[PDB]
């Protein structure tokens, strides 16, 4: 894992990173099984064309690749609204 | 999920069969308390 | 036609798999309220 | 408004709800129609 | 034919403790632990 930095943000009402995109695996999918594993490496080379996409034009929001195998890579990083259980409710947010 | 490299991570139990009040387990590989794997728990099995 | 065999139950279901892979469809199983998520979203890869 | 769309009458049956089964709350669009936005002419009809 | 005294017993006994319970245990197990403002009734995961 990494531990962002969050800077705080306007045209966001919440913390965002522009280091690196924030990926999002549904609740009751294990993150580890070699077809999310998968997705994790070969989309780890998006990040460059979200940075470049947004700075060619700063006034951008949410930009997602939301993949077939459940996986939803957003950039500019930002924690979810919703833990899994980390709060006492849970998130059931299939990108599909 | 029917091997053990599948059986990890949570899952959504269902209270009351209500598909609207769900709660998060982790899943886990569970062995049978009485099962059949040596000589010794078969037979222990059989005496039960 | 996409069908879909829902339950645990003992009938037959080869009819059910021809008609969905005859027409240009699908065949789903659909055992318990946990693959309902799963199963009733995924015909939108054999549209695609 | 940044509200949802609404649909019929609310009715909730409050003793049938364990107090700790989290809900699912919605999924929908906002999507409002342009002659329920305002006043409906015959005219305004027209005009969309 | 010969069993027919002992059963002749087993029929009297059962009527006499079944009398029994009846006059002591009549109608104690009626209330239960219900979530509050529920009708649902508040037990743990492997408890009748």
């Amino acid at each position: 894992r990494i531990k962002p930095v969050f800077i705080d943000d306007a045209n966001f009402r919440r913390q965002v990173s522009y280091q690196h995109a924030a990926v999002h695996i549904p609740t009751d999918i294990y993150e580890g099984s070699t077809i999310v594993l998968n997705e994790l490496n070969w989309t780890s080379a998006l990040d460059d064309v979200f940075k470049k996409n947004r700075e060619e034009d700063p006034s951008l929001l949410w930009q997602v690749f939301g993949s077939a195998t459940g996986l939803a890579r957003y950039y500019p990083a930002s924690p979810w609204v919703d833990n899994s259980r980390t709060p006492n409710k849970i998130d059931l947010y299939d990108v599909r | 999920k029917m091997t053990e490299e599948e059986c990890r991570g949570y899952y959504y139990v269902y209270k009351d069969g209500d598909p609207t009040q769900m709660e998060l387990r982790p899943r886990q590989w569970i062995h049978n308390d009485f099962h059949f794997d040596n000589v010794l728990s078969a037979m222990m099995s059989l005496f039960t | 036609v996409f069908t879909f065999s829902v339950g645990q139950h003992n009938y037959d279901r080869g009819p059910i798999q021809w008609m969905a892979c005859e027409n240009k469809g699908y065949y789903y199983e659909i055992p318990s309220i946990g693959a309902i998520r799963i199963n009733t979203q995924e015909y939108l890869d054999v549209l695609g | 408004q940044p509200k949802p769309i609404g649909v019929g009458i609310p009715t909730i049956n409050l003793r049938k709800r364990r107090p700790n089964v989290q809900n699912p709350k919605s999924q929908e669009p906002v999507t409002l129609d342009f002659l329920d936005a305002e006043l409906e002419n015959d005219i305004k009809v027209e005009i969309r | 034919l010969p069993l027919f005294h002992i059963a002749l017993l087993v029929l009297f006994m059962v009527i006499i403790y079944a009398i029994i319970g009846l006059e002591l245990f009549k109608g104690k197990m009626h209330k239960t632990c219900y979530y509050i403002g529920t009708d649902i009734v508040a037990t743990v995961e492997n408890e009748k």
